[PDB]
């Protein structure tokens, strides 16, 4: 009931006032708030079957000024804008893990499918079935959530003359460092544990997978049973959906073979064994690599020479080089990461090809993206996540400033001259070409005799004078970057081991000549589709640039999601949690965009006791401010007299408050 | 605008080039300019009057082989310009006006060499930026180290450069003019003891191939001479390009020993082990410990089987008996300098140390003496 | 609000710091500021342009060692500020704005030294309170006594301070500029007699290590010189950081004898025994008895084996034959001053003798001359 | 029985000898021992297996030049014995067993050097008496003075000795190992910038001749570098012994500047002006006045045209602005030490300060440490 749909019209905009408004609306069983172009949603933990097909006709765009703020208004807004400006656009779903982003995606897909009276006839267009599968491949347990999206899910819904066509799904910002490394009290991607829990016996005797609790890629977390809510029934339903997608049993068997090969590669160790003139490397147990070779249809000596020797090959000769232990570990980790990424790309490509729509058609975008993260201790993954969220916050700030400018021009022409300060310096501090932090890290990757301390010292030197950078006082292995959401302190512990994604051409050549068809096809396709680099940060930056280009091809308009207390309590929340989520989402920056402005008729009406203020003013353009300005010697802080009088400044507001408080001391 | 910078290790006898960021040179061919000498009789086949390295390798029998680079210094400038033009256009098929280029050089080379190199690579090919780096620092870059003495021994020069934690000691740099080409000439002069005569340039390169495929360095010289002239166990046979079989005895290992005994050619200098020890003893004591512990190799002419063991034995005999000598002999002694140059040119912090065209145009060619080393 | 006050004995050659109430200094490292001198060739390793004491100890071979404190007085203020900042942040990891600090000083040092020390430690580090205490009174505090003459002989100064029951005699304080650093320089100059040449700063510190590990003081000089140049029993060998073995003969004990015979360096002053006797004979007779009976030592340069016996013999030869001379040589001659400072700073009755920030701000830096000593 | 005592100034690179009482050395020749290295083919001309200084100068092309004296200390004793025998018999034609001999030495040389010198000159040549005198006191004798600092800079050592009215100050004697031979080596290393290569010993001596005939010291370094690399006015040409003409530019004056800037060779020491000023500031104030007023020079390597003016400018910049600096540069900087030795050996009051054969036989060689200096 308590609407306050547009908080721009209030006397002043503060985070406390916004929090109070959201609390009041949540107590009114209202979730969505229509802040002009932007929308805000809160996870209610409450099953709301809002209406049904009637809501499209009830919450259409014809009465946006009177219609309640709802998520489904954007469904009609998209069509209304594309039928007028003749330009497709994109919609992003952003928010921290567990904020109902998947629920919002399902709701918007249902609304778009239900608006054309055709989905009942062509429900065979098999669109959303694989969402749990991509979830099991792309989600993992975090210290704050048991279901966290760790990849930039992208679903493209295609349209042609009002007819809903097929869809194309893609991944953008998957973190490859999770497969080999994982922090404490967290674990790897859910599907490894699902496979190990739902493993049938025939795979137990055939594939040596009796060490499900002692794999190095999995035991790193220290406790894999915290996710005990998941079980082998998830594996059974995953297999049911997998068969539904038209995959033969051979494809599933090959996928399990690759996953078992990755898990076995996780359990490979090296020894600092003596050699001709140095001590380089030696494989401890050959039975494990032999078993890897048996189930991968590839020579075992190939793997030995690809993870132990470095190949420098020219036209007239090919020279083998012994490798150090750290280099061998990096090569093994790169092999595992590239195998996992190729599996994900293959599955996404097949899913897209099954329901591939027509080409050269219209398209609406849905983007599932990360949330701003600030843990007790932060690592490389958090830095990449923060960089991506910084780019998206830059886009959001651009949108907000565009809305402010168009409103100002709609009022009077001459306020387009108002400026705006963006977060470009932070983006340059992170990844500017000459001396960016990620560029310094990339240089340190290949630099001889490098360690974490040297990288930290170089970062401290090159960014001492940067206002956003913050050198710690004590000699601590940390640094602090001033994001838009506040100060974040990272730890430089183990960055150099999270970037050595070097895959020499000999490994790809070995995997092309594999006897199995799927692996050979995947590596051949990877070599055919392939300028690039050889670090996790560089690939992340390339994918982020591709995503930014795709977004700027269309018009960005999206929605933010917030979360109440994480103890799954419906209808109860902490205001501090609201403040934290509001800071992390980035909607607080709108207050900074406001930099204030109030109507002058409101000042005439409710200030009737200001020096016996005359209320008989029927004109908003009448001279009332300069009259008080020169008679009361009010400093002329105002730049120019407006018509609507939207020239109010905070210093003038403070002066008015001071005058109000001093005049009231009559008796 | 991503543009990979070319790395062109134009050594004294072989040109090794490629893009930065690779793991091996894209193109390897001898730095030879060939010109026909006989008279052409067939009308039409008298137009190709200059063959660059590999083509001149294929047609040795009807033309003369001239090396533009003699003992490090660039003698014939037109031939070197032809080689650069070939390796830019006909070999990599990459326009040089869109890519920065990196070049290597001996430590104690003349200055007019650098000035003319910069002038040619800025005026002719119009390269946006270029840089000249000493070969030893690139060898250390490629070895993944920061301390130790680099013994870079190409076929035109053999020089030592002591480096400790990135700070070079320029007063301990020693350079010898004894290199692989002089070994080839000694092999030509020492093969006449068995009756084989090699006089022309093609026969000189046949002798070079013999040296590459048969020569080795022994641990002890007197013992191996006695063994050679006490049996036929060390004799090996080689087949000339006309099916004529030659046999080599004690000449197999007496060719590369002149590196340790340069009195065979008559030079007054000392062997490479002695120069390395003297270069160490020109450094500070705290420097001397790590220089002892971290000897490294590079260059083609250090690929003889048994070089590392003998030079280790000689350094250990020279150095005090309580120190540990460990000589690094990676299997990429050839084109280790190129691997180091590729690593160096791929660094994003290196972008500010180029020589931009505006800098050269405003301050002249002398800045190559200021921004290098 | 319990806040332990820091005790920072910034001596002339070594910085010994820690918290009050401990029994040994938490951090001990030389007070050296090192700066590289050669040219950097590796791109990236050219940023650390100043190494504080221990880091500069580790990298002697590529940088120059400069001592900010020369003969007690602070010469280079920026280097000393760097050393203080290092020992506060990178060594103890304790913010200096939350802990009071105690500093030591030679007795007869200039006054601008104290004024600038207070100004730096109040304006830069914003210490809540600081105090400057003479080293001899702290040595007496650490020795658990209240009478006797302190012979504090660091590596920058050697001074005597007679105290009787807590009442100092400021007209009997004698100070000599002959200390350990001059002994090290004499050892450098006297080692050339055998052919060993030490010129650089790193070689000077190698000589310092030799002095610490081999030198001793003999009871009789002529007898020991005859013994040394009559046999090889006193010869000892030392190993330089490159495995080179050196042999030392009569130079072993002729280095620390200049303390008793300062004419070797050419100084006109007298030995430490003579200065102690003259300082006693500047005091009252009733004072003189207890000053005779309670000689005490401190400072590093009094750790030579045999110093106590010889100085006892010399004082007994100087003093009247009926008095008892007893020289206290505790095994903590090094950092006895720090132990005394820690005892003094932990007293609850000392809380009122600090120099609070309000006092310095209202009366200026001159109060350091009023509240000290 | 009138017997003139021989004066044999056996310096580090040249031997200057003669009789006492003359005004110039009778014999001057380099101290080089040459040995052939090639193989003799003519039967009969294979007997002269060692050429002393001047003969080895005449036949540089077929033999190796070795200096027995390296940086002051006598390295090879047999070669030095050969040089002494030559300069006694084949050069002066005077039996050494009938004439006393006087020898010179660096100040801070080792002691075994003196002991072996006395042993050789008493046992081999059977000289009736000999004496070893420091070179600086002889330079002061020859200059006709009794006060001032002697800057004796040969080709093996450069040392300062402050003397005031005949009383030496042995604690202010400073010695540097930077001398003329290191200047020659720097010239060899700096001539490669123009392409001239000098590696052998004969080429090293050709470079030495170039240094003697062309090098000079400028007043200002930056101005002269700009002038050199702004015109061709400073370029001079030299003719090698085969008619090949070489041209020298800014290398003309950048060779002898390392005396004032010894960082070019990498030494951590300071220039000769700085060492002279520091040696003065190690002396007493009343001494300091006359040391300022009476600087004197000697040694060959101080004959560069313009050395006096620059060192005067540098001392004046270092010394207080009110004092008068007057540097004595007599035109006999070469063999001034010999003139002083001849004056000293001709005094009749010197007859009692020899080292007689009976004294050496009864007390052993150690008396050379007692009767000298
Ligand atoms: N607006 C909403 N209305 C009703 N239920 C919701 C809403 N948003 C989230 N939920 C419920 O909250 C639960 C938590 O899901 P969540 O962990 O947020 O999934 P994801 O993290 O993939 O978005 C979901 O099962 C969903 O049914
Ligand atoms: N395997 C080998 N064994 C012996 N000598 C070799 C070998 N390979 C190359 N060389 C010698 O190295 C010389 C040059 O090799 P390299 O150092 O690669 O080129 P550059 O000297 O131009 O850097 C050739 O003259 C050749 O004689
Ligand atoms: N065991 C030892 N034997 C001889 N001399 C020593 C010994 N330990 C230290 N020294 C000398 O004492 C000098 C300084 O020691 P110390 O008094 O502890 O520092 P400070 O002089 O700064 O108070 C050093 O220069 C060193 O030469
Ligand atoms: N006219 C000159 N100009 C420059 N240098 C000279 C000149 N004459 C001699 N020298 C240098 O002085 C060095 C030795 O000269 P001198 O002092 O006479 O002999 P010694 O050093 O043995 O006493 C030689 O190495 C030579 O380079
Ligand atoms: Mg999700
Ligand atoms: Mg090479
Ligand atoms: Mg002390
Ligand atoms: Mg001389």
């Amino acid at each position: 009931e308590d609407g306050v749909e547009d908080m721009t019209q209030l006397e002043d905009l503060q985070e406390t006032t916004v929090l109070a408004n959201l609390k009041t609306r949540f107590e009114r069983n209202l979730i969505y708030t229509y802040i002009g172009s932007i929308l805000v949603s809160v996870n209610p933990y409450r099953m709301f079957a809002i209406y049904g097909p009637e809501q499209v006709q009830q919450y259409s765009g014809r009465a946006l000024g009177e219609n309640p703020p709802h998520l489904f208004a954007i469904a009609n807004l998209a069509f209304a804008k594309m039928l007028d400006a003749k330009q497709n656009q994109c919609v992003i779903i952003s928010g921290e893990s567990g904020s109902g982003k998947t629920e919002a995606t399902k709701l918007i897909l249902r609304c778009l499918a239900a608006m054309n009276q055709r989905r009942d006839v062509m429900q065979q267009i098999k669109i959303l079935e694989a969402t749990p599968l991509l979830e099991a491949f792309g989600n993992a347990k975090t210290v704050r959530n048991d279901n966290s999206s760790r990849f930039g899910k992208f679903v493209e819904i295609f349209l042609e003359g009002g007819v809903i066509c097929g869809a194309i799904t893609s991944q953008y910002l998957l973190e490859k460092s999770r497969i080999v490394f994982q922090a404490k009290n967290e674990r790897n991607y859910h599907i490894f544990y699902e496979l190990l829990a739902g493993l049938p016996a025939q795979l137990r005797q055939a594939f040596s997978l009796q060490e499900a609790e002692t794999y190095y890629y999995l035991n790193q977390g220290g406790n894999c049973e915290i996710a005990g809510k998941s079980d082998a029934d998830d594996f059974r339903r995953l297999l049911a959906a997998m068969e539904v997608l038209g995959f033969t049993s051979e494809d599933q068997d090959s996928i399990f073979r690759i996953l078992a090969s990755i898990l076995h590669l996780g359990n490979v160790y090296f020894e600092k064994h003596e050699t001709d003139a140095q001590e380089v490397a030696s494989v401890v147990s050959a039975r494990e690599i032999q078993a890897v070779a048996e189930l991968l249809q590839v020579s075992p000596e190939g793997l030995q020479k690809a993870i132990t020797f470095k190949v420098t090959e020219t036209i007239r000769e090919k020279i083998f080089t012994p490798l150090t232990v750290e280099s061998a570990v990096d090569a093994r980790d790169a092999i595992a990461k590239v195998l996992y990424a190729l599996l994900f790309g293959w599955l996404i490509t097949r899913v897209n090809a099954l329901v591939s729509p027509k080409q050269d058609t219209l398209s609406i975008a849905i983007l599932d993206i990360y949330g701003f993260e600030d843990l007790s201790f932060n690592s490389f993954e958090q830095l990449c996540i923060n960089y991506a969220n910084e780019n998206l916050q830059y886009l959001f700030n651009k949108i907000v400033f565009q809305e402010e400018q168009e409103e100002y021009i709609r009022e009077q022409m001459d306020w387009r001259e108002i400026a705006f300060a963006d977060n470009q310096p932070c983006i340059n501090l992170i990844s500017l070409k000459p001396y960016g932090i990620l560029r310094i890290l990339d240089d340190q990757c290949c630099f001889p005799q490098a360690t974490d301390h040297t990288f930290l010292q170089k970062c401290h030197y090159h960014h001492g004078a940067n206002p956003l950078y913050s050198k710690p006082k004590m000699p601590l292995p940390e640094f602090t970057i001033k994001h838009y959401a506040g100060k974040v302190t990272y730890q430089v512990h183990k960055f150099l081991d999270k970037n050595h994604d070097q895959v020499r051409q000999d490994v790809l050549d070995l995997f092309v000549h594999s006897r199995t068809r799927v692996v050979a096809h995947l590596f051949s396709s990877h070599a055919a589709q392939t300028y690039k680099a050889h670090t996790v940060a560089a690939k992340f930056q390339q994918s982020l640039l591709d995503l930014v280009e795709k977004m700027e091809r269309c018009n960005p308009l999206f929605v933010r999601c917030l979360k109440p207390n994480h103890k799954k309590e419906p209808g109860l929340f902490e205001p501090d949690v609201m403040m934290a989520q509001l800071r992390y989402s980035g909607v607080l920056e709108t207050v900074r965009i406001r930099k204030v402005r109030l109507p002058f008729q409101v000042f005439i009406d409710r200030y009737r006791c200001l020096v016996a203020l005359k209320l008989n003013v029927p004109a908003d353009g009448d001279m009332c401010v300069s009259l008080l300005s020169r008679l009361c010697t009010v400093t002329p802080d105002m730049y120019r007299v407006g018509i609507s009088k939207l020239f109010l400044k905070e210093h003038l507001h403070q002066l008015l408050e001071s005058m109000r408080e001093r005049v009231q001391n009559r008796a | 605008d991503e543009t990979t910078a070319l790395v062109c290790d134009n050594g004294s006898g072989l040109v090794k080039a490629g893009f930065a960021g690779d793991d091996a040179p894209r193109a390897v061919f001898p730095s030879i300019v060939g010109r026909p000498r006989h008279q052409g009789v067939m009308v039409g086949m008298g137009q190709k009057d200059s063959y660059v390295g590999d083509e001149a390798q294929s047609k040795r029998g009807i033309l003369t082989l001239k090396y533009p680079i003699e003992h490090g210094i660039i003698t014939n400038w037109d031939d070197m310009e032809k080689i650069w033009h070939h390796t830019f256009y006909n070999e990599l098929r990459v326009a040089p006006e869109e890519h920065p280029t990196l070049l290597t050089e001996a430590p104690l080379n003349p200055k007019a060499n650098r000035e003319k190199m910069t002038q040619i690579m800025f005026e002719t090919f119009n390269v946006p930026a270029m840089y000249v780096a000493i070969q030893a620092v690139l060898s250390l870059y490629a070895s993944g180290r920061t301390t130790g003495i680099v013994l870079d021994s190409g076929d035109g020069v053999t020089h030592n450069v002591p480096i400790y934690e990135g700070y070079a000691l320029p007063h301990a740099i020693m350079r010898l003019d004894l290199a692989g080409r002089d070994l080839t000439d000694y092999l030509m002069k020492i093969l006449t003891e068995r009756g084989y005569s090699f006089v022309t340039t093609a026969e000189r390169e046949i002798v070079r191939d013999i040296k590459e495929k048969l020569c080795y360095v022994a641990l002890d010289f007197e013992n191996e001479m006695a063994t050679a002239a006490s049996s036929s166990s060390l004799e090996k046979s080689y087949e000339l390009p006309d099916g004529q079989v030659i046999t080599i005895g004690n000449e197999r290992f007496r060719c590369p020993e002149t590196l340790f005994q340069p009195s065979f050619i008559g030079m007054e200098s000392a062997g490479i082990h002695e120069t390395t020890y003297n270069s160490i003893m020109k450094c500070d004591i705290d420097i001397r410990k790590d220089l002892y512990a971290n000897n490294v190799m590079s260059g083609g002419t250090t690929m003889y089987p048994g070089i590392a063991d003998r030079m280790q034995k000689e350094i250990t005999a020279l150095a005090p008996s309580t120190m540990k000598i460990k000589i690094i002999a990676p299997p990429e002694r050839k084109y280790s300098v190129w691997i180091g140059g590729s690593i160096l040119a791929s660094l994003s912090t290196f972008q500010q140390m180029w020589i931009t065209k505006q800098e050269y145009d405003e301050a002249g060619p002398s800045i190559v003496h200021r921004k290098c080393f």
